[PDB]
C-alpha cells in the first residue's frame, strides 16, 4: 500500500533515545507551565485507562509484517530489516524502560495471548533469520532483540501478575502458547553449529531456563 | 454464520492449547528421567571405584558384574 | 462474501485432523516415557539392593562406610 | 563510520562565520549522512494512490457521469406510474438462501 | 491496480444501508479465520520439521507398541554324550524354535538356519563360523570335557539403528544400547547440570573424571584437558559406537548328562520394513502437502469471487454518487439546480485550459470600489516598477 508508516517507526525509534525531555516527558504521557497542565489532562481524557500505551505497542507490532514474510524468503527480510530493526527497539524501550504502580490491566500478557500470536512470529523470524545467514548487517542484532524481547515480554506478564494478583491461573495461560518457548533439540542444534554467535545461544538458553522455571513453579 | 465460525474457532484454540501444554510436559519429564539416569550412575560408579579399599572380594566383584551390564524388559509378541 | 466464508469453513476439516495425528504422536512419546521409566526404576532398584548386599557383606574409615550407608539405606542416591 | 553524537554537535561544526581532528570527524559525518539522507532520484516516486490522482481525468469522468444522469432524469419520458421497480434480489442470492434456509437445521 | 483506498464502505453509506456493518464485521470475521489457517501452515511447517530432526531419536524408534518389528526365537544348547566307561562322545547342537503357533517339524519355518546373521560358537573343539539346516549338529573326538562361549549376532541389518556402546559408556549415560543421536545427545545434556562449559568460545568444555575415562587409550586421564567441544564430538563416532550386536553364554558340553534338547532357555528375538514406513516425519509431510494441493484446488474460486466482490463495490459507489446527486435535487431544486449550472460550465473552462476572472463580473464599476485596497497596492507596483 504504501511505505507511510515505516516513517512513525523512526520517528519513535529516535526520539526514545534522550533520557531527558524525549523520554520524560513520553513517560508522564504514557503511564499517566500552568495552563498546558489543563490543556494535557483534557487532551488525555479526550482520547478513548491506558489505551494510548497499548495503542502505540499494538502499531508497533504492525509494520512488522510476521504474515507477509513468513507467508512466502531472504528478499523480504532483507528489503524490511531497518523497519523491523528500528521498530523492535522502540519496543524494548517502551518495555524496559516504561512499563515499570497504577495500572489496572495487565498489558504484557494481553499482548501475549491476542490471538495473533506475536511471539510464535517473533520466534519463528528469529530461526528464519538464523537459516540465511548461516546457511545483511542488522540481522544479528534483530535476532537478539527478537530473543530479548519474547524474554521481557514473559518476565513482565509475570511480575505484572505478582504486582496485580487478580489472575492466578496464568503458568498454564502463559506454558500454553503453541509455539512460544523452543525446544531443547533446537538449542542443542544452536550449541553446536560454529556459525552461530554467542550472544544469540546465550539468550536463548536464557529462555530456555526461563521455560524450566515456569514448568517448576507451575505445580 | 458468525457464531459457528466463532464456536469452531474457540475449539480448535482450546485444542491446541492443550496439545502445546501436553507436549511441553512430555518435554519436562523426558529431560528429568534423563537427568535422574545420569545422577543415579555417577553416583553408583562413584561410590563403587570408592568402596573397593573373600568374601568382600566376591560380592564387589557380583556388584561391577551387574553394573557392567544393565539390563532392559522383554518386550515381543504372544505366541499362545 | 458467505460463498467466500463457507469455503474456508469446509477446509477447516484436515487442519481438524492434523489435531488427531498429533496426539498420536504425543500417546507414542507417552508409551516411550513409560516404558523407559519402567526400565529405570527396576535397574535402580536391583543396583541399590545389590549395594545394600554388599554394605551388609562388607562387615576415617567406619564414618566414610557409615555416611555411604545413610546415603543408600533409603534411595537419596539420587541426589 | 557511523560517527559520533560529537561530531552533529554546533562547536566541531561550522557556523555563519562574518583542527585536524574536527576536520577529520566531518569527513565521515558528511560521508555518512549524504548517502543516508539523499532522496531516491528513480521511480517508485508514486508513494500512494493520493498523489497520482488526476484532477483532469475525474473531472472529465465527473462532467460525463452528470450529464448522463440527468439525460436520465429529465428526457427519460416514463411516466412515474410506469417505472417498474427493481428486484431487492438477485436469481442466486434467491437460491442461496434457498439452500442456507433448508441446511439452516443442522 | 490494487487500491488499498476503496476496500472501505465508511460512514455515507453504512449510516443509510445498515447491512454493510454486518458486511463490513464479515470481511473482518474473515480477516481473523485465514489468519487462523496462517497460524496453523507454520505450525504444520514446525512439527513436520520437528519431526525429522527428531527422526533418529529413540522417542520415536524402540516404543512400536502397534506391531513392534520383533519376533522371538528361543535356542537350546543341546549335548548328546554316551559310549564312555560310566570313546567320549560330544554330539553338541543349537536348536532353533521360533516362538509362536508353529511346530518342530514344521516347513520353511523362520530357524536359526534361515534367518540368523551369524551364530559362532567360539568352542575352546575346533572354532566354527556361520556364512550368510534343521538344526547346528556339531560332535568332534576327545575325552575329557570341552567348554563353548556361545556367542550370538542378531540380525544386524543397517536398518535397526539400535547399536551398543563401550563399557565405559554405558556406566555413565544409563544406555546399553541406542542410536548414534542419544550418544551425541546425552553427554550433552550431562555438560549442562554440571557447569562443564567453560568460555574464553562456547566449544571449550571442561573434561571430568568420569569423562577421562571415555578415552583411556588417547592418553587424556594424564593431563585434565579443558578442551573444545569438537575433539569431543568427533570421539564418539567409532572409538565407542557400533559394536556389531553380540550376545554371549558360557556352558560347556558335559560327559554323562543326556540330552538338552527340550530343557534349556535363551532369549534373542528379530518384519523390519513397517515401522520406517508409516513414520510421522513422512506421513505428515505427505499431510502437509496434501493441504497443499487442497489449498491451490480452493484458491481461484476464492480468486473468482475477489472479482465479482471488487466489481459490485465499483457498482455500489456509481449508484451511490447518484443517489447523491438525484437527492440533493430533490431536497432544493432551485439552489441545487444553481450548483449543478455553475459547476458544469466552470467544469468545462478547466478541462478547455481557460483561467482568468469571471468576464461579466469584473466589467462593472463595483468590483473596483469593492476591491479599493489590492488596487492602490498594484498600481504603486506597477507604476514603481515602471510597467503603466
Amino acid at each position: 500500500w504504501g511505505k507511510y508508516q515505516t516513517f512513525g517507526v523512526d520517528i519513535l525509534a529516535k526520539l526514545f533515545s534522550l533520557e531527558k525531555p524525549n523520554l520524560n516527558y513520553f513517560k508522564s504521557i504514557l503511564l499517566n507551565n500552568h495552563k498546558d497542565k489543563k490543556l494535557l489532562r483534557r487532551l488525555l481524557n479526550l482520547y478513548n485507562r491506558h489505551n494510548l500505551l497499548n495503542d502505540v505497542v499494538s502499531f508497533l507490532f504492525s509494520a512488522i509484517p510476521l504474515q507477509q514474510v513468513l507467508s512466502q524468503p531472504s528478499l523480504l527480510i532483507d528489503q524490511f530489516s531497518p523497519v523491523i530493526s528500528q521498530s523492535l527497539t522502540s519496543i524494548l524501550v517502551i518495555v524496559q524502560k516504561i512499563l515499570p504502580f497504577n495500572f489496572n490491566k495487565n498489558l504484557p500478557f494481553v499482548w501475549l495471548s491476542s490471538e495473533e500470536n506475536i511471539g510464535s512470529g517473533l520466534l519463528k523470524l528469529s530461526e528464519i533469520i538464523l537459516n540465511i545467514n548461516n546457511s545483511k548487517v542488522l540481522l544479528p542484532s534483530i535476532n537478539i532483540s527478537c530473543v530479548q524481547l519474547i524474554k521481557c515480554l514473559v518476565e513482565k506478564s509475570i511480575c505484572f501478575e505478582n504486582c496485580l494478583n487478580n489472575d492466578p491461573e496464568i503458568l498454564k495461560k502463559i506454558a500454553s502458547i503453541p509455539n512460544l518457548f523452543p525446544t531443547d533439540l533446537e538449542i542443542f542444534q544452536l550449541f553446536t553449529n560454529p556459525s552461530v554467535d554467542i550472544q544469540i545461544i546465550n539468550q536463548y538458553q536464557l529462555l530456555y531456563n526461563l521455560k524450566n522455571d515456569i514448568l517448576t513453579n507451575l505445580e | 454464520q458468525m457464531e459457528k465460525l466463532d464456536a469452531k474457532l474457540n475449539h480448535l484454540k482450546k485444542l491446541e492449547k492443550f496439545m502445546e501444554l501436553e507436549r511441553k510436559t512430555l518435554e519436562r519429564q523426558q529431560e528429568n528421567l534423563l537427568i535422574q539416569r545420569l545422577n543415579f550412575n555417577q553416583n553408583s560408579s562413584k561410590i563403587v571405584n570408592v568402596l573397593s579399599k573373600e568374601e568382600i572380594r566376591s560380592q564387589i566383584d557380583h556388584f561391577k558384574s551387574m553394573l557392567s551390564k544393565p539390563e532392559t524388559l522383554s518386550i515381543g509378541k504372544n505366541p499362545f | 462474501q458467505m460463498e467466500k466464508l463457507d469455503a474456508k469453513l469446509n477446509h477447516l476439516k484436515k487442519l481438524e485432523k492434523f489435531m488427531e495425528l498429533e496426539r498420536k504422536t504425543l500417546e507414542r512419546q507417552q508409551e516411550n516415557l513409560l516404558i523407559q521409566r519402567l526400565n529405570f526404576n527396576q535397574n535402580s532398584s536391583k543396583i541399590v539392593n545389590v549395594l545394600s548386599k554388599c554394605l551388609n557383606l562388607i562387615s576415617e574409615i567406619r564414618s566414610q562406610i557409615d555416611h555411604f550407608k545413610s546415603m543408600l539405606s533409603k534411595p537419596e542416591t539420587l541426589s | 563510520n557511523i560517527p559520533s553524537l560529537t561530531s552533529f554537535a554546533e562547536e566541531n561544526n561550522y557556523q555563519y562565520g562574518y583542527t585536524y581532528a574536527q576536520q577529520q570527524l566531518n569527513k565521515q559525518r558528511q560521508d555518512f549522512e549524504r548517502v543516508r539522507l539523499r532522496p531516491e532520484q528513480l521511480s517508485n516516486i508514486i508513494h500512494d494512490e493520493s498523489d497520482t490522482i488526476s484532477f483532469r481525468s475525474n473531472l472529465l469522468k465527473n462532467f460525463i457521469s452528470s450529464n448522463d444522469a440527468f439525460n436520465m432524469l429529465s428526457l427519460t419520458t416514463v411516466p412515474c406510474d410506469r417505472i417498474e421497480k427493481s428486484r431487492l434480489f438477485s436469481e442466486k442470492t434467491i437460491r442461496y438462501l434457498m439452500q442456507k434456509q433448508h441446511e439452516m437445521k443442522t | 491496480h490494487s487500491h488499498p483506498s476503496d476496500m472501505v464502505i465508511p460512514d455515507h453509506l453504512a449510516e443509510l444501508i445498515p447491512e454493510l456493518y454486518s458486511f463490513q464485521q464479515l470481511v473482518d470475521s474473515e480477516k481473523r479465520l485465514d489468519h487462523f489457517i496462517h497460524l496453523r501452515n507454520l505450525h504444520m511447517k514446525r512439527m513436520v520439521a520437528q519431526w525429522e530432526r527428531s527422526k533418529l531419536s529413540q522417542e520415536f524408534l524402540y516404543p512400536h507398541l502397534n506391531f513392534p518389528n520383533v519376533k522371538f526365537l528361543r535356542i537350546f544348547i543341546s549335548n548328546v554324550s554316551e559310549n564312555q566307561p560310566w570313546n567320549a562322545t560330544w554330539t553338541m547342537r543349537i536348536e532353533g524354535r521360533l516362538l509362536d503357533n508353529v511346530q518342530a517339524n514344521d516347513p520353511a519355518r523362520e530357524k536359526f538356519s534361515s534367518f540368523i546373521e551369524s551364530i559362532v560358537v567360539d568352542f575352546k573343539l575346533e572354532s566354527v563360523k556361520w556364512q550368510y539346516f534343521d538344526g547346528l549338529d556339531i560332535k568332534r573326538v576327545g575325552s575329557e570335557n570341552v567348554e563353548c562361549t556361545i556367542s550370538i549376532l542378531r540380525k544386524s541389518s543397517p536398518e535397526e539403528p539400535f547399536m551398543s556402546y563401550s563399557p565405559q559408556l554405558t556406566a555413565i549415560i544409563g544406555l546399553k544400547s541406542g542410536t548414534s543421536h542419544d550418544a551425541i545427545f546425552s553427554i550433552y545434556k550431562y555438560i549442562h547440570l554440571n557447569e562443564l562449559l567453560t568460555n574464553d568460545q562456547v566449544s571449550i568444555v571442561k573434561l571430568d573424571t568420569q569423562l577421562i575415562t571415555l578415552l583411556p587409550s588417547s592418553l587424556k586421564e594424564s593431563s585434565p584437558d579443558t578442551m573444545k567441544l569438537t575433539d569431543l564430538l568427533s570421539l564418539i563416532n567409532s572409538t565407542h559406537l557400533l559394536p556389531l550386536q553380540p550376545i554371549e553364554i558360557d556352558y560347556t558340553v558335559r560327559v554323562d548328562k543326556a540330552s538338552t534338547y527340550g530343557e534349556l532357555v535363551l532369549d534373542i528375538e528379530v518384519a523390519l520394513k513397517f515401522n520406517n514406513t508409516q513414520r510421522e516425519s513422512q506421513i505428515g509431510a505427505a499431510e502437509l502437502n496434501e493441504n497443499a494441493r487442497e489449498l491451490e484446488q480452493i484458491k481461484p474460486k476464492i480468486a473468482l469471487q475477489d472479482k465479482e466482490i471488487t466489481s459490485v463495490l465499483s457498482n455500489l459507489h456509481e449508484s451511490n454518487k447518484r443517489y447523491r446527486f438525484f437527492k440533493k435535487i430533490s431536497e432544493d431544486p432551485v439552489k441545487a439546480l444553481n450548483e449543478c449550472i455553475a459547476s458544469t460550465s466552470n467544469a468545462l473552462k478547466v478541462l478547455s485550459g481557460d483561467e482568468g476572472y469571471n468576464e461579466d463580473m469584473v466589467r462593472r464599476a463595483n468590483f473596483y470600489k469593492e476591491n479599493e485596497a489590492m488596487l492602490r497596492e498594484n498600481i504603486e507596483v506597477i507604476l514603481s516598477n515602471g510597467r503603466m
